[PDB]
């Protein structure tokens, strides 16, 4: 019939099916996730071996 | 018999603080409780006595 | 030497507000001290 079971979410987007599950945990703000997700794409190459690249070694080859 | 596998469920962030949780849910059932059993009382001492 | 400008942390929904923190780390640092000087116990006079 006339839509009167019909809600909104924050952010705009419309539910028309009475029984269709709504999306949910929304409300926790600067999700863990988003963290990790965060500290991959701003801070790469993070516990990577470049001391010898600063090394004035001139031997760089190891033997017995 | 599991309800869920192991899987993590964040936390909502009350602070400077990032948390989450990881959770299990499930149960063993024995079915025939006489087809098994147990030893008890064992002497095992393998960092054995010398003298 | 900051650690982080200025900056905006979202919080939780614990109702129907919205709330954020506001941060920043930082501390400042003196190479050399002995090119600073200060004077103490300096007086002045209120306008009459």
């Amino acid at each position: 019939p006339d839509m009167v079971l019909a809600y909104s979410d924050e952010r705009g987007y419309f539910i028309f099916d009475p029984n269709e599950e709504p999306p949910t945990g929304s409300g926790n703000g600067e999700t863990a996730s988003q963290v990790e997700l965060y500290i991959d794409l701003t801070k790469p190459l993070e516990g990577a071996d470049f001391r010898r690249y600063e090394s004035p070694n001139p031997s760089t080859i190891t033997l017995p | 018999k599991q309800l869920t596998p192991m899987m993590k469920m964040d936390l909502a962030t009350l602070g400077p603080v990032i948390r989450w949780m990881i959770l299990m849910y499930g149960v063993p059932v024995m079915y025939a409780p006489k087809k098994f059993m147990k030893y008890t009382n064992i002497k095992a001492d393998v960092p054995g006595y010398i003298g």
